[PDB]
């Protein structure tokens, strides 16, 4: 029979053509492609598809690869995939297959490794975007309050250090020590978010390096406040490249061991992780901006600058001054030009990750929410992209998305096991409703189980009835939440038993391909142009063009949405 | 057009969706002969239907509703519809439902005679009382 | 006072509709939480008033207009859902389509 | 000496011939027996008997059987030893004695087993009410969260399933799967309730039937959701027979594969659970209700119906339509004829179990409330059942306390260690004042340790001082939550090692006694009438008798008592 | 402001009777929960405002009326007891019998 | 709704506050909670009205004054910190000296 494309999209969602506004932005994503055929569509319900016999095998057995779950009818925004509408399917933790779900007794075209059965719960993602759980590379280990913040912006993994609320932690992403990291380790087994945690990189022999890479580190941070020398870099590096290990930082401002130039000649061609790549954030002063040209340098911003608005310069000011309990480091380190400037290099993409500084100058609860609103604001100052096709913005989009997904996780060396939704990728997922696209999600999936959560009253006779708020589920629960989570670390740690040693519940699984990267293996997000700033004037041009935009007034998917 | 959508709306293209275009349609008249309303499912074996359905059983063998996924017909007492079938896909192995058949549905390869495991299934559909 | 789990719960109801009435009267379009709950306590209260929830329905479905909210928080609000505290017991009001 | 009631009562409360009002209803129980004498009651206090070597040993060691709790001069309202005044007694965690307590060195009548001693801990029972705990058999696994409303209302004790909120869990009680059963197990381990899983029955063979039993399900649940078949039902029997686990229906609405009566048929005499047995909540349309005719069968409603109110039609009528997204399935399902008959039947001993269905149209804090409410609206209608005794209420209410307490256990094939205050069993107790009876309990005691409790201020210089709210206490906390709450489980599981296999920390106890068991095994519940529902009208006749009851305007325990 | 666990609790309670005096305004007959918040929060500003323990128990004592409350209600409501902060400090009051 | 942490956390703001507002009318001098609410929900509410960061600051700098506050609560009130939610999204005020 003939159905119309109305008809069909109440019943079944949006297919191949069919366009999707994102929020109450000016963002139309475009189905690119449907893989889930016609006339077979698997829905759960009563009187439907996925009943025992029919849509749902009933006489296999789970070791004949029968799914654990299935997320039908979806949509896919994801930046190594595309925007697809496909059955998505897990087991064991892992995604299996993204295609046609059902049973093969009854059925044509079931993806393998797509059986339903006996096993099988379900999902209902018609209406639906399914991303990838996004990665916040920079977070202050200040609060453990802030994962809750996370996990209800989408937020899955973390990616710092400290200590909790001391001086240090407040102005770091450090973990200091054999003892403070196994310490930190143990207390994270409290936690519902993935982790991996960062050590103090100001050393000058192997010794102090090498005790925390064993004791588990991912990585090593340099910044000022504890020395962001040639010799920390150096040193911070050259161990790297030993241990498979990366390096992060936050370059002196003061310029008083040197200028940009000499930092960049401190990296000596190595890979390294640059945060908030534009400086109101910290480092050197009015030019850090320019190691976004070298292809070694994989770049980050921080959240509180994206995007630029009217009270931006206001805030950021005022944010110093106490920051560092204070005019002319002030006036210095917060520069208009350069803002505006991190803003079009993130559109262009020269930029390549989005994170938040977590109670040190950003904001955990809104990488995807800002993210979401850059894209739009971008639009409108600029257009279309060149490479956008000119009915859709999924070319801008999927750019943006790379940023908060599989970036980071390229970044971090964990692109083998998270940021994509791919076929054998560990289930960090996020589910929204477009209508909400980036700022309050459905749920988060965590392992393969429902960790997080849009939940109401839980007396009332439905889910929905209010008062809906983000609650812990199952898989932040019990024994559950270790064996949903990973924590990070080295192949040093790895290999020397810190599971055992440290006697650690969660899943411990080593970081890997950290040092070999540069920025041509980022994901839509590559480019190295020329990059120059005025120091008089601060003044930005990226291939002698003029790299600025205007602030916005009233950014999208923001007081519309939020009582916060 | 784009100015016009609602938040999260979709703007939705113009050209029908066709399905199940390749499968062969069989029309077989239903009466509910019971008091109580029945109502069947795209997916369900319609051979195996509640007994009070009076229709041309072996018609229905190795078939379901050719109605949209997910979808149902509503058999009223007393009332007599017209519906379309058409056959399952896949390896036409029906497991489950009224174990009338659990197994092979499908033809086999001789045009002009019927299966006997077919036979044998229509057979016990009478005997256990299933109305034709 | 042997306060319930759901008796807490519905504390936040209260204050952010206190919040969201007093910004109304200061001529000030709501957003989508503040909406959801003047619509949400408007029942709640006819509940303890003694309405039915027929009654009650109707009245929550008519307290906020497209004029007093922020442009496209009617496609946010759908349908809100609430139980109350009706004289014969607990019962799920569904109010449908409430900003019109 | 004489003592006049009065003060008899002031002192140690109410005593056999004395009657009890039960809240703001017009119920009133009244004792059948008084366990522990005269002239030697032990009470805890300054100046009192229960001091060392008066009414407390002080010579003896813990090995000599001294209690390690004692609940004095208390009110136990039970299915199966009535209303009585005793002594109530634990040790290791389970109910030693019913009786008298004391010191046997200085007093007479001291019951066997109820010395107190050194070891002994105290509660003051004189103005209260000791219930067993209640058993919510149909809970949906949405939210962790329920735990908490259950056990403010006197429930601690779920069985259902799922997996968080997925589509498959907010319409069913199945867990499906070994991963996702195992998931579960663990999960449910940071709950302070006791709990048994469900799994899916619909499959046609042995194999994925016995999967998730070796993985430790208690029972299977065939659902419309996934095919409520014929041959789901076939199989899923004939395995729990096997297996010794129970199975729960929720029979196919739409009459798709049959009627009714052809479902009866599938059960093929076997035992089964029916829950929501009247049909609003899904079943055969009109008249899924005469299952509850046949001696196979273990009847069961949930909690949305009871009692039938003045706003139940309406109520219900928008909850479909909202629970299935849509008319005529719509006033088909919802019949105030066989929702008034459910109420009937249940005050009749025709249904012999109250169930939440847990935010899949039920309310998982309101069963202990519902129950009372329904037995008094239903004095009110119908007066004194037969057996009523004249002065008093004592029959109907247990009738209805057998419905939350000893029948869901039995069902369930855990009344062996939980469900009545009887000897031997599992110290799963509540505490009530008469005051508030049903609605807000004092206490609950889970395990022999106080797990639950209405406390005000921790700062305050007393327990009592406002705001007075609902709380975890100590047996609540660390590993004793744990080492106080049971994980059941079938005996295939766990004699294929459940415990070390799923590593588990909680009691794991084996179901038992499912499948021998049928209506006339249930306390006082045991009633096979004919029943007979008109397909026109939707009229219910029992006996011949038109089974119908008016609506209530206002409930008892009800808006007085509660804010929500 | 560095709030501890007792000053956030005690949030609850203005809650609960802010929601409890708009409703006696309306001609409600309060409940349990509504009566025992509208009694507790008159002792705690009682005590804000600088008077005595004795004081403040005299008034809390009189604020409900057998006529303010749904019947029944004094039967639940035989003492009331809350620690505010009093002058020289946090004391325990206890109002006996407060609905007459 | 879908609250989110961020957005429930500030309930705890708006509670305060208006205890704290109806205090003052009173006549009463307030306390360090009290008076770091009400400078904290005036930014928070100027933020929701549209201001700039710069008005809401100079707004919330100047509604209370020694005079309406108990001796020394300006030494323990230095400065004040909120996040509010600016038409061009989540900002930090900073409001220097707010007791003059
Ligand atoms: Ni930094
Ligand atoms: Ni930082
Ligand atoms: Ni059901
Ligand atoms: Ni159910």
């Amino acid at each position: 029979p003939q159905i119309s494309r109305q008809e069909y999209a109440g019943l079944f969602g949006p297919t191949t053509g069919d366009k999707i506004r994102l929020g109450d932005t000016n963002l139309f994503i475009e189905i690119e492609k449907d893989l889930r055929g016609y006339g077979e569509e698997s829905v759960y319900g009563g009187g439907k598809s996925l009943r025992d016999g029919m849509g749902a095998n009933n006489h296999l057995t789970r070791d004949n690869g029968v799914l654990d779950l299935v997320i039908t009818n979806v949509t896919i925004v994801d930046a190594r995939l595309g925007v697809i509408k496909a059955d998505v399917g897990i087991r064991d933790g892992k995604i299996a297959g993204i295609g046609k779900s059902g049973n093969p007794g009854v059925m044509d075209g079931v993806t393998p490794g797509l059986v339903v059965g006996v096993s099988t719960d379900a999902i209902s993602g018609e209406h639906l975007i399914l991303t990838a759980a996004g990665i916040d590379t920079h977070i202050h280990l200040i609060s453990p309050q802030q994962a809750y913040h996370a996990l209800s912006n989408g937020v899955a993994t973390f990616f710092g250090g400290g200590i909790g609320p001391t001086d240090g932690t407040n102005g770091t992403t450090v973990t200091p020590g054999p003892w403070n990291i196994r310490q930190m380790l143990r207390s994270v087994e409290g936690l519902p978010v993935n982790v991996g945690i960062l050590g103090k990189g100001n050393s000058y022999g192997r010794g102090p390096l090498l005790e925390q890479a064993i004791a588990g580190v991912v990585g090593y941070k340099v910044h000022e406040d504890w020395g962001a020398t040639a010799n920390a870099l150096r040193h911070s590096l050259r161990m790297a490249d030993e241990m498979d290990i990366q390096v992060s930082v936050h370059t002196d401002s003061l310029n008083e061991c040197g200028y940009v130039e000499d930092t960049i000649d401190a990296f000596e061609g190595r890979t390294i992780h640059t945060f908030h790549t534009e400086g109101a954030g910290g480092g050197h002063a009015p030019d850090i901006i320019r190691v976004a040209s070298q292809p070694n340098v994989l770049p980050s911003s921080t959240n509180p600058t994206l995007p630029y608005g009217v009270n931006s310069q206001a805030e950021l000011f005022d944010m110093i001054m106490v920051c560092h309990n204070l005019v002319s480091f002030a006036e210095s380190r917060v520069r208009p030009e350069t803002i505006a400037a991190e803003n079009v290099l993130h559109d262009m993409g020269v930029i390549s990750m989005f994170s938040s500084d977590s109670q040190a100058m950003g904001r955990v609860g809104e990488n995807w929410l800002r993210v979401m609103q850059t894209a739009n604001a971008m639009k409108a100052s600029r257009g279309k992209l060149p490479e956008d096709a000119p009915g859709n913005d999924n070319f801008r989009v999927l750019r943006y998305v790379a940023k908060i997904t599989i970036n980071p996780a390229i970044a971090q060396g964990v692109s083998h096991v998270i940021g994509s939704v791919e076929v054998g990728k560990m289930a960090d997922l996020v589910l929204w409703d477009p209508r909400f696209f980036g700022a309050k999600p459905k749920m988060v999936i965590k392992g393969g189980m429902i960790n997080w959560a849009a939940m109401g009253d839980p007396n009332a006779s439905l889910p929905t009835p209010q008062p809906v708020f983000y609650r812990p589920m199952f898989g932040a629960m019990g024994k559950t939440m270790q064996d949903t989570c990973v924590t990070f670390v080295s192949q040093a740690a790895l290999d020397d038993g810190v599971k055992e040693k440290a006697g650690l519940d969660r899943q411990v699984i080593a970081v890997k391909n950290c040092r070999t990267i540069s920025k041509h293996d980022l994901v839509r997000n590559d480019q190295t142009p020329n990059i120059e700033v005025d120091p008089e004037t601060f003044a930005v041009k990226v291939d002698g063009v003029h790299a600025t935009c205007e602030p916005i007034d009233t950014a999208a998917m923001n007081q519309r949405y939020f009582f916060g | 057009s784009e100015q016009n959508t609602p938040l999260g709306g979709c703007i939705l293209a113009d050209t029908p969706i066709t399905f199940n275009e390749n499968k062969p349609v069989t029309k077989v008249k239903v009466r509910n002969t019971g008091d109580r309303p029945i109502q069947v499912g795209s997916h369900f074996h319609f051979f195996e239907v509640n007994r009070a359905l009076e229709f041309d059983r072996a018609a229905a063998y190795g078939k379901r509703l050719n109605i949209s996924s997910t979808t149902a017909i509503r058999f009223e007492p007393g009332d007599e519809t017209e519906v379309p079938l058409i056959p399952f896909g896949g390896k036409q192995t029906l497991y489950g439902f009224n174990n009338l058949v659990d197994g092979w549905t499908g033809e086999g390869v001789v045009p002009n005679s019927e299966r006997p495991d077919k036979l044998e299934a229509i057979r016990r559909a009478a005997e256990r009382g299933f109305k034709s | 006072m042997q306060l319930t789990p759901r008796e807490v719960e519905k504390l936040m109801i209260y204050t952010l509709s206190d919040v969201a009435f007093k910004r109304k009267a200061r001529g000030l379009k709501l957003n989508y939480p503040e909406a959801v709950s003047i619509i949400t306590v408007t029942a709640m209260e006819g509940a303890r008033d003694g309405k039915s929830v027929e009654d009650v329905m109707k009245e929550a479905s008519k307290v906020l207009t497209k004029d007093d909210v922020m442009d496209g928080v009617a496609d946010l609000i759908p349908n809100v859902q609430v139980e109350a505290i009706f004289t014969d017991g607990s019962r799920l009001v569904t109010v449908h389509d409430p900003i019109k």
